[PDB]
Protein backbone atom coordinates (compact mmCIF):
# COMPACT_ATOMS: atom_id res chain seq x y z
CA UNK A 1 0.00 0.00 0.00
CA UNK A 2 3.45 1.88 -0.06
CA UNK A 3 2.68 5.63 -0.63
CA UNK A 4 6.83 6.87 -0.42
CA UNK A 5 7.23 5.06 -3.20
CA UNK A 6 5.54 4.41 -6.39
CA UNK A 7 7.46 2.49 -9.09
CA UNK A 8 4.81 1.86 -11.16
CA UNK A 9 5.43 5.72 -12.10
CA UNK A 10 9.08 4.76 -12.32
CA UNK A 11 8.49 2.19 -14.89
CA UNK A 12 6.53 4.50 -16.97
CA UNK A 13 8.60 7.45 -16.91
CA UNK A 14 11.79 4.93 -17.68
CA UNK A 15 9.29 3.61 -20.53
CA UNK A 16 8.71 7.43 -21.78
CA UNK A 17 12.72 8.64 -21.08
CA UNK A 18 13.49 5.69 -24.02
CA UNK A 19 10.17 6.55 -26.21
CA UNK A 20 11.85 10.30 -26.28
CA UNK A 21 15.41 9.11 -27.92
CA UNK A 22 13.87 7.60 -31.03
CA UNK A 23 10.74 10.56 -31.66
CA UNK A 24 14.12 13.15 -31.48
CA UNK A 25 15.51 11.11 -33.83
CA UNK A 26 12.31 11.25 -35.90
CA UNK A 27 12.21 14.81 -36.03
CA UNK A 28 15.38 15.52 -36.66
CA UNK A 29 15.88 13.12 -39.70
CA UNK A 30 12.52 14.53 -40.86
CA UNK A 31 13.61 18.41 -40.56
CA UNK A 32 17.11 17.57 -41.78
CA UNK A 33 16.39 15.19 -44.84
CA UNK A 34 19.80 13.31 -44.39
CA UNK A 35 19.65 9.91 -42.22
CA UNK A 36 23.55 10.51 -41.47
CA UNK A 37 23.42 13.43 -39.85
CA UNK A 38 25.69 12.47 -37.28
CA UNK A 39 28.60 10.25 -36.73
CA UNK A 40 26.52 8.32 -33.73
CA UNK A 41 24.24 7.40 -36.94
CA UNK A 42 26.96 5.26 -38.77
CA UNK A 43 29.90 7.31 -39.10
CA UNK A 44 30.58 4.78 -41.92
CA UNK A 45 27.81 6.01 -44.29
CA UNK A 46 29.15 9.48 -42.86
CA UNK A 47 33.13 8.54 -43.65
CA UNK A 48 31.64 6.99 -47.33
CA UNK B 1 18.83 0.74 3.41
CA UNK B 2 21.32 3.16 3.73
CA UNK B 3 23.76 1.38 1.29
CA UNK B 4 20.98 0.80 -1.46
CA UNK B 5 20.30 5.26 -0.31
CA UNK B 6 24.02 5.73 -1.44
CA UNK B 7 24.06 3.59 -4.23
CA UNK B 8 20.92 5.34 -5.32
CA UNK B 9 21.87 8.79 -5.34
CA UNK B 10 25.36 7.73 -6.43
CA UNK B 11 23.87 6.55 -9.67
CA UNK B 12 21.36 9.18 -10.28
CA UNK B 13 24.94 11.45 -10.58
CA UNK B 14 26.86 9.43 -12.24
CA UNK B 15 23.89 9.23 -15.30
CA UNK B 16 24.13 12.98 -14.46
CA UNK B 17 27.71 13.41 -15.16
CA UNK B 18 27.46 11.09 -18.35
CA UNK B 19 25.18 13.75 -20.20
CA UNK B 20 27.94 15.97 -20.21
CA UNK B 21 30.45 13.70 -22.25
CA UNK B 22 26.95 13.72 -24.87
CA UNK B 23 27.07 17.77 -24.59
CA UNK B 24 31.12 17.59 -25.46
CA UNK B 25 30.99 15.35 -27.94
CA UNK B 26 28.17 17.19 -30.26
CA UNK B 27 30.10 20.49 -29.84
CA UNK B 28 33.42 18.87 -30.84
CA UNK B 29 31.73 16.76 -33.91
CA UNK B 30 29.81 20.12 -35.17
CA UNK B 31 33.28 21.90 -34.89
CA UNK B 32 34.81 19.23 -36.80
CA UNK B 33 31.92 19.11 -39.08
CA UNK B 34 32.79 22.88 -39.94
CA UNK B 35 35.99 21.81 -40.25
CA UNK B 36 35.30 19.25 -42.60
CA UNK B 37 33.28 21.99 -44.79
CA UNK B 38 36.12 23.93 -45.26
CA UNK B 39 38.39 21.53 -46.10
CA UNK B 40 36.27 20.25 -48.85
CA UNK B 41 35.96 23.76 -50.68
CA UNK B 42 39.74 23.96 -50.03
CA UNK B 43 39.91 20.72 -51.79
CA UNK B 44 37.43 22.11 -54.57
CA UNK B 45 39.42 25.08 -54.87
CA UNK B 46 42.86 23.39 -55.26
CA UNK B 47 41.09 20.56 -58.21
CA UNK B 48 39.79 24.01 -59.80
CA UNK B 49 43.68 25.48 -59.44
CA UNK B 50 45.81 22.73 -60.60
CA UNK C 1 49.64 59.36 -70.83
CA UNK C 2 52.12 56.60 -71.66
CA UNK C 3 50.67 52.34 -72.33
CA UNK C 4 47.42 53.38 -70.80
CA UNK C 5 45.58 50.03 -70.99
CA UNK C 6 48.27 48.49 -68.90
CA UNK C 7 47.37 50.98 -66.46
CA UNK C 8 43.46 50.42 -66.68
CA UNK C 9 44.64 46.62 -66.53
CA UNK C 10 46.38 47.06 -63.62
CA UNK C 11 43.91 49.12 -61.73
CA UNK C 12 41.43 46.52 -62.55
CA UNK C 13 43.42 43.33 -60.75
CA UNK C 14 43.88 45.95 -58.05
CA UNK C 15 39.80 46.26 -57.73
CA UNK C 16 39.37 42.15 -58.66
CA UNK C 17 42.42 41.50 -55.39
CA UNK C 18 39.88 43.57 -52.90
CA UNK C 19 36.79 42.12 -54.02
CA UNK C 20 38.37 38.57 -53.72
CA UNK C 21 39.41 39.06 -50.18
CA UNK C 22 35.61 40.43 -49.51
CA UNK C 23 34.35 37.45 -50.53
CA UNK C 24 36.45 35.58 -48.64
CA UNK C 25 35.78 37.02 -45.44
CA UNK C 26 32.19 36.67 -46.19
CA UNK C 27 32.36 32.92 -46.20
CA UNK C 28 34.62 33.12 -43.06
CA UNK C 29 32.01 34.88 -41.35
CA UNK C 30 29.30 32.80 -42.41
CA UNK C 31 30.85 29.79 -41.30
CA UNK C 32 31.82 31.47 -38.12
CA UNK C 33 27.95 32.02 -37.51
CA UNK C 34 26.30 28.27 -38.42
CA UNK C 35 29.24 26.96 -35.86
CA UNK C 36 27.97 29.42 -33.47
CA UNK C 37 24.91 28.76 -33.54
CA UNK C 38 25.14 25.19 -33.19
CA UNK C 39 27.51 25.62 -30.49
CA UNK C 40 24.63 27.64 -28.51
CA UNK C 41 22.57 24.97 -29.22
CA UNK C 42 24.91 22.08 -27.50
CA UNK C 43 24.95 24.55 -24.69
CA UNK D 1 31.96 34.82 -74.76
CA UNK D 2 31.39 31.13 -75.55
CA UNK D 3 34.33 30.24 -72.21
CA UNK D 4 32.60 33.30 -70.35
CA UNK D 5 29.08 31.72 -70.66
CA UNK D 6 30.84 28.23 -69.07
CA UNK D 7 32.13 30.24 -66.41
CA UNK D 8 30.11 32.70 -64.88
CA UNK D 9 26.29 31.48 -66.21
CA UNK D 10 24.07 29.15 -64.16
CA UNK D 11 21.97 26.08 -65.18
CA UNK D 12 18.48 26.65 -65.02
CA UNK D 13 17.63 22.82 -64.59
CA UNK D 14 19.95 22.67 -61.52
CA UNK D 15 18.84 25.41 -59.83
CA UNK D 16 15.24 24.96 -60.30
CA UNK D 17 15.83 21.81 -58.67
CA UNK D 18 17.73 23.05 -55.78
CA UNK D 19 14.57 25.85 -55.42
CA UNK D 20 11.82 23.34 -54.90
CA UNK D 21 14.32 21.14 -52.70
CA UNK D 22 14.85 23.92 -50.13
CA UNK D 23 11.20 25.02 -50.82
CA UNK D 24 10.41 21.32 -49.64
CA UNK D 25 12.46 20.97 -46.85
CA UNK D 26 11.16 24.32 -45.18
CA UNK D 27 7.60 23.20 -45.40
CA UNK D 28 8.53 20.62 -44.01
CA UNK D 29 10.58 21.39 -41.18
CA UNK D 30 8.48 24.26 -40.64
CA UNK D 31 5.35 21.33 -40.22
CA UNK D 32 7.53 19.42 -37.47
CA UNK D 33 8.51 22.58 -35.44
CA UNK D 34 4.87 23.03 -34.96
CA UNK D 35 4.54 19.61 -33.88
CA UNK D 36 7.25 20.13 -31.34
CA UNK D 37 6.12 23.05 -30.24
CA UNK D 38 2.50 21.07 -29.64
CA UNK D 39 4.79 18.65 -27.75
CA UNK D 40 5.16 20.17 -23.95
CA UNK D 41 1.71 19.94 -23.45
CA UNK D 42 1.01 16.58 -21.55
CA UNK D 43 2.76 18.40 -18.40
CA UNK D 44 -0.69 20.33 -18.36
CA UNK D 45 -2.74 17.46 -18.34
CA UNK D 46 -0.31 15.59 -15.71
CA UNK D 47 -1.01 18.80 -13.47
CA UNK D 48 -4.38 18.78 -14.15
CA UNK D 49 -4.98 15.35 -13.44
Amino acid sequence: QVINTNSLSLITQNNINKNQSALSSSIERLSSGLRINSAKDDAAGQAI
Amino acid sequence: ANRFTSNIKGLTQAARNANDGISVAQTTEGALSEINNNLQRVRELTVQAT
Amino acid sequence: TTDPLKALDDAIASVDKFRSSLGAVQNRLDSAVTNLNNTTTNL
Amino acid sequence: SEAQSRIQDADYATEVSNMSKAQIIQQAGNSVLAKANQVPQQVLSLLQG
